[PDB]
RNA sequence: CACGGACCAAGGAGUCUAACGUCUAUGCGAGUGUUUGGGUGUAAAACCCAUACGCGUAAUGAAAGUGAACGUAGGUUGGGG
RNA sequence: GUCGAAUUUGGGUAUAGGGGCGAAAGACUAAUCGAACCAUCUAGUAGCUGGUUCCUGCCGAAGUUUCCCUCAGGAUAGCAGAAGCUCGUAUCAGUUUUAUGAGGUAAAGCGAAUGAUUAGAGGUUCCGGGGUCGAAAUGACCUUGACCUAUUCUCAAACUUUAAAUAUGUAAGAAGUCCUUGUUACUUAAUUGAACGUGGACAUUUGAAUGAAGAGCUUUUAGUGGGCCAUUUUUGGUAAGCAGAACUGGCGAUGCGGGAUGAACCGAACGUAGAGUUAAGGUGCCGGAAUACACGCUCAUCAGACACCACAAAAGGUGUUAG
RNA sequence: GCCCUGAAAAUGGAUGGCGCUCAAGCGUGUUACCUAUACUCUACCGUCAGGGUUGAUAUGAUGCCCUGACGAGUAGGCAGG
RNA sequence: GUGAUUUCUGCCCAGUGCUCUGAAUGUCAAAGUGAAGAAAUUCAACCAAGCGCGGGUAAACGGCGGGAGUAACUAUGACU
RNA sequence: GAAGACAUUGUCAGGUGGGGAGUUUGGCUGGGGCGGCACAUCUGUUAAACGAUAACGCAGAUGUCCUAAGGGGGGCUCAUGGAGAACAGAAAUCUCCAGUAGAACAAAAGGGUAAAAGCCCCCUUGAUUUUGAUUUUCAGUGUGAAUACAAACCAUGAAAGUGUGGCCUAUCGAUCCUUUAGUCCCUCGGAAUUUGAGGCUAGAGGUGCCAGAAAAGUUACCACAGGGAUAACUGGCUUGUGGCAGUCAAGCGUUCAUAGCGACAUUGCUUUUUGAUUCUUCGAUGUCGGCUCUUCCUAUCAUACCGAAGCAGAAUUCGGUAA
RNA sequence: GCGGAUUUAGCUCAGUUGGGAGAGCGCCAGACUGAAGAUCUGGAGGUCCUGUGUUCGAUCCACAGAAUUCGCACCA
RNA sequence: CGCGGGGUGGAGCAGCCCGGUAGCUCGUCGGGCUCAUAACCCGAAGGUCGUCGGUUCAAAUCCGGCCCCCGCAACCA
RNA sequence: AUGUUU
């Protein structure tokens, strides 16, 4: 008969990110004349930290091509990016680590990172630590570049969207167990309010569907339709399948 | 809770306190239930029976 | 039960007035017609929002129905009714029993 | 060995209203109701009043409708006076 | 318990009631939480609990019928009051008698039907047949069985020929009886009959007894719709101060005398007094009233001592008494 | 028949108590006696009923008076205060 | 959902769910269409999703047999 | 830049929707629940010889079945037994005799029935129409069922007659709505015609909780009004059961009924068993056991003194006065 | 104790409409095999769970009892 | 109530979508082959189309009822 | 294609 913890999290009264200690929004230059047409030319001035965020981010600094100042951009580093290093970005820019190129301006096999859904949008995909997008082909007619994406899907993308040369930083994280209740603590202390997770099995009724019984149990299949309603939705939303994956993945 | 089911007891003594009635004779009895076909002839027999008293009267 | 045709009973055409042959069909309702005020009320009633506005029974208990002949006279074609009493198995058609026999 | 009550004072519970049944009193009586309103006034009183309206004088039928004396407004039996 | 990090804590800040918040106890959300607090709707509804305020006088119940989503409630009828009304040569009655019915309980019956049921005796060998012979048949037997016949012992709420007692219907007159003859479309072969009449006759007992603060009639309303007890009939139950019926009388609703005491038992029902007599019960003393009279019985190292009723049995005793 | 055996329960206790033994016990019979709000008579109160009396000084005719009977009461009704 | 590590997580997609399929497919609303009628209206055809049909899924909910005989003493039954 | 008359948005329509809202989730009842139906009914009995009459009393039955198993008429006589006839015997079909019904009549039971109410045959639709009266249940309402007529039309029989469903006692259903039949009647209200709708009369679709709501659980988180009308403790009645004790004496005891036992029976006591009941307590009598402590009972284990023995002693057993 | 159930040749069973008791696995006999097992052919096999009862008969139309089980047996 | 679909030898079945005419496989019975079974071969048996009624020179097929099963949809006495 | 044992 109450509103449960998931639908309690869209109100995000508690549950809004820990973002003050951010270093600011990673994101690309925006898509201006210079990168449009050529390249332009900016140095990496730090490789700094972001709470809340396992990749390093890069502070490049551009010059200002219709003002005499400087533009700070806040990059998702690569792998390999260093301090004092020159980053190009644009159509004209070199297939080098860094740097920041249209998918169509890349050949087959290419790896890149933080790269654009749409053009301009500065960046989407592949910008978690140690993820990348792999081009996987151009299609010159009706611009477009085939890419496969981190979750192993493929995505048809313009060709004058951008990506970073490389792989994001930070890569093999999760592979060490963190081990301890502490260090989860202080992982989701800078990312947001999910965490510990009561199980909703030892709950009462009225805060969860599973909640209740004599013994701990869900009672009915807990996977649940796509259709349901907000409060219905716990458990194995929409499951194509359950139990332990046996076989191979990637679809046909 | 069970409770008591039937008894006609005091139901003598009720009915005799207004005690019973016999139920007042009269004569010209109705003749609700007498055979229409009779009673039919008697509206008849009754009607010329009253003429016939009445011109009696000369 | 078995019930025969044709049917010689009393008919009041006000032309036969007396025991004519008679037709024996069984009286089938008839569709429950929209436009009968019982039927457009309840509609306006039902429509709209509180849901179900009427009852709908469900405690049925009877196992059978009372069928009704419709006695048809052949000559002035006046209709009767005739309600038989209650039966699981009711049939028109003859096949008459026979004594004796296998 | 059921419940309320330690004690005392004061307060403390079938009321009023709309519409009605029976009975009774009163007025008038096939009629009755002046008081919506008007006139008037010694001014929320008392007094006076037209047209209406209500109920009654007719019932019955779903309705269209029809609508109450054979007679000394009947005969018989009882009936106070 | 823990005590250097999932640590403790101040202040600021955000999340607000079917909402929040929850390392999850339905926990916490200002002593309030399985839905906060405040005000209003709201004097919410209650078939449920409690209370319901002066006197006297007269009358005076019900816990039963039917129906209900009814079983702690209501409607309905009944019981009760009040108002009376029409009459009063008069009507009737928790009663008897006479006459005439009806009943299938008590009893009774089973050498009477049905059903139970004890035993012996005659037959049936076609007895059911076996055994045994019979070379074999039932042919002889023996025999067990059955049937049949005449008997015999015992039985029945759902057996019965018979059949009470109590209880119960009707009648015992003037709205009657008798005589004559008018109506009718009914009925008859038919003025045949049926019904209703006209006219005529019969008042001391007008057709048993007893009684009759009269009889009849109407309206309208209260409360009640948990009952319980005693004798007798009676069902279930080992039984019950159990549970359920019948008739009556009671208690409830009722004091009074008696049963010490006690709702119901006995007696008797009640204005205020006086006198007398009693009821039931008592009369050694408590305690009013004979330590009366008379014939017996009993001696108990647990005597006995008034019904309801407050307990005792089978079996025994040269105790004692009488047969 | 009476008495005894049969006959064992928990606080100390009950023919009501005391006590009673040719009883003050048991069975039976006869009288006398005691006493209820009952019965009988009388008085008074009230209720009901039936009557008398508007013939005057006479003011209580719903009055005055005569006669008989009756009187329990919860819930409840009505009446007079 | 389970609950460090270790070792291991067997069989079942019949049921209930969840999910994937889609004009070859039955049913299926309003609108729209056709017919009949003077019209209200009636009837018919068509009719999306859903369901049905076909598949997958248990680290989804869950579930995971009975009787008899039988071995150089009895007993037990590898066995049928 | 992308996208494009598609999205989107608005309205309606179908699906999905315990995420959420509102509500419901019978009654009787030896407490309630489970069970059952004693809830609407029928037979016999209880039931106490008019009628009425209760229990979760007893033995059963009903929600159907039948165009004949309704109606009329005719002819015949059933169960059973005996005696006979090739196959053919206990059972086939044929024949006679006896045969009060010991058969049959749809079903439960009871009643009823013999030239029939049974069996067979013939003809039929009275299982029809109209609207009243009446009986049972009863408030003298309804419903169901039934009775006797009236007014028609029919059936059957030679006819008298009989027939308004089943030989009788059970076999069933309001308002509103729908639907059908009938009357071709009434209304659609400014006036008409035709559709449509609404009326009047009679049925059908149903309420079995059967005088007739439309209705799933859980609460060990719980709440309120109450209830001793009602359960879980004591107490009270009872004592089946439990426990204890008698009487008789077939037997055991090598003999021998009773030293000690004791069958088949039968009489009791007790209330430290458990039931049965629901009288007290639900505005509350603190609900196991133990610990502690006092007292009481005796149906006595020991101790005292004794009687008996299948008591030689010893030990033991039975019993008495004894708590 | 309440509500269900099913009882049939040695074992598992089909039954049966008012007939008449059958099929497998067993068993016996006979085949085939050098022989055994396997396999084939046959044959017997019950007084139908019990008594009584309706019956022309009727385990079967039917009445009560048993046996073996299941489920329920709760609030204190 | 509506709309659809289906019922065929013992079993599954094709047959139907405009009569020329009831078949396929297994199972069952016999023979052959084999040293003996299986497969296989040759035979033989098994239905007149769930049940009625109707159209049609002659209907499993058309047409409408009835029964049974399934799917979806519908629900004021 | 199947054909156990001594
Ligand atoms: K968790
Ligand atoms: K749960
Ligand atoms: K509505
Ligand atoms: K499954
Ligand atoms: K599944
Ligand atoms: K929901
Ligand atoms: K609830
Ligand atoms: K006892
Ligand atoms: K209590
Ligand atoms: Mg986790
Ligand atoms: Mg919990
Ligand atoms: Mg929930
Ligand atoms: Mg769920
Ligand atoms: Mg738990
Ligand atoms: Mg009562
Ligand atoms: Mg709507
Ligand atoms: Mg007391
Ligand atoms: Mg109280
Ligand atoms: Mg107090
Ligand atoms: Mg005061
Ligand atoms: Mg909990
Ligand atoms: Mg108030
Ligand atoms: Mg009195
Ligand atoms: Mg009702
Ligand atoms: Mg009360
Ligand atoms: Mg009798
Ligand atoms: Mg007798
Ligand atoms: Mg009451
Ligand atoms: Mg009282
Ligand atoms: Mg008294
Ligand atoms: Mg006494
Ligand atoms: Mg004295
Ligand atoms: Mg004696
Ligand atoms: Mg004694
Ligand atoms: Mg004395
Ligand atoms: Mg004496
Ligand atoms: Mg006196
Ligand atoms: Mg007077
Ligand atoms: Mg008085
Ligand atoms: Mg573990
Ligand atoms: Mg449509
Ligand atoms: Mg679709
Ligand atoms: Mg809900
Ligand atoms: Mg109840
Ligand atoms: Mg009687
Ligand atoms: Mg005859
Ligand atoms: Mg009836
Ligand atoms: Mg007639
Ligand atoms: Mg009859
Ligand atoms: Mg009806
Ligand atoms: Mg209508
Ligand atoms: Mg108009
Ligand atoms: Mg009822
Ligand atoms: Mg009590
Ligand atoms: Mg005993
Ligand atoms: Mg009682
Ligand atoms: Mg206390
Ligand atoms: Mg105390
Ligand atoms: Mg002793
Ligand atoms: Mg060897
Ligand atoms: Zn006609």
């Amino acid at each position: 008969g109450r509103v449960i913890r998931n639908q309690r999290k869209g109100a995000g009264s508690i549950f809004t990110s820990h973002t003050r200690l951010r270093q600011g929004a990673a994101k690309l230059r925006t898509l201006d004349y210079a990168e449009r047409h050529g390249y332009i030319r900016g140095i990496v001035k730090q490789i700094v930290h972001d709470s809340g965020r396992g990749a390093p981010l890069a502070k490049v600094v551009f010059r200002d091509p219709y003002k005499y100042r400087l533009r700070e951009e806040i990059f998702i580093a690569n792998e390999g990016v260093h301090t004092g290093q020159f980053i190009y970005a644009g159509k004209k820019a070199s297939l080098n680590v860094g740097n920041v190129l249209p998918l169509g301006s890349v050949p087959e096999g290419t790896i890149v990172s933080n790269v654009e859904e749409k053009p301009g949008d500065r960046g989407a995909l592949a910008r978690a630590s140690g993820n990348y997008v792999i081009i996987i082909g151009h299609n010159p007619d009706e611009n477009k570049t085939r890419v496969r994406l981190p979750s192993g899907a493929k995505k048809v993308i313009s060709s004058d969207a951008r990506g970073v040369i490389g792989v994001i930083a930070g890569g093999g994280r999760v592979d060490k167990p963190l081990l301890k209740a502490g260090r989860a603590f202080h992982k989701y202390r800078l990312k947001r309010n999910s965490w510990p997770k009561t199980r909703g099995v030892a709950m009462n009724p009225v805060d969860h569907p599973h909640g209740g019984g004599n013994h701990q149990h869900i009672g009915k299949a807990s996977t649940i339709s796509r259709g349901a309603v907000s409060g219905q939705k716990a458990g194995l939303i929409a499951a194509r399948r359950t139990g332990l994956l046996r076989g191979s993945q990637k679809t046909q | 809770a069970k409770s008591k089911n039937h008894t006609a007891h005091n139901q003598t003594r009720k009915a005799h306190r207004n005690g019973i009635k016999k139920p007042k004779t009269y004569k010209y009895p109705s003749l609700k239930g007498v055979d229409p076909k009779f009673r039919r002839n008697h509206k008849h027999a009754l009607h010329g029976t009253a003429k016939a008293l009445a011109a009696a009267k000369k | 039960v078995n019930v025969p045709k044709t049917r010689k009973t009393y008919c009041k055409g006000k032309t036969c007035r007396k025991h004519t042959q008679h037709k024996v069909t069984q009286y089938k309702a008839g569709k429950a017609s929209l436009f009968a005020q019982g039927k457009r009320r309840y509609d306006r009633k039902q429509s709209g929002f509180g849901g179900q506005t009427k009852p709908v029974f469900h405690k049925k208990a009877k196992t059978t129905k009372k069928v009704v002949l419709r006695l048809e006279c052949v000559k002035c074609k006046t209709r009767a009714q005739l309600t038989l009493k209650r039966c699981k198995h009711f049939e028109l058609g003859g096949e008459k029993k026979q004594k004796g026999q296998a």
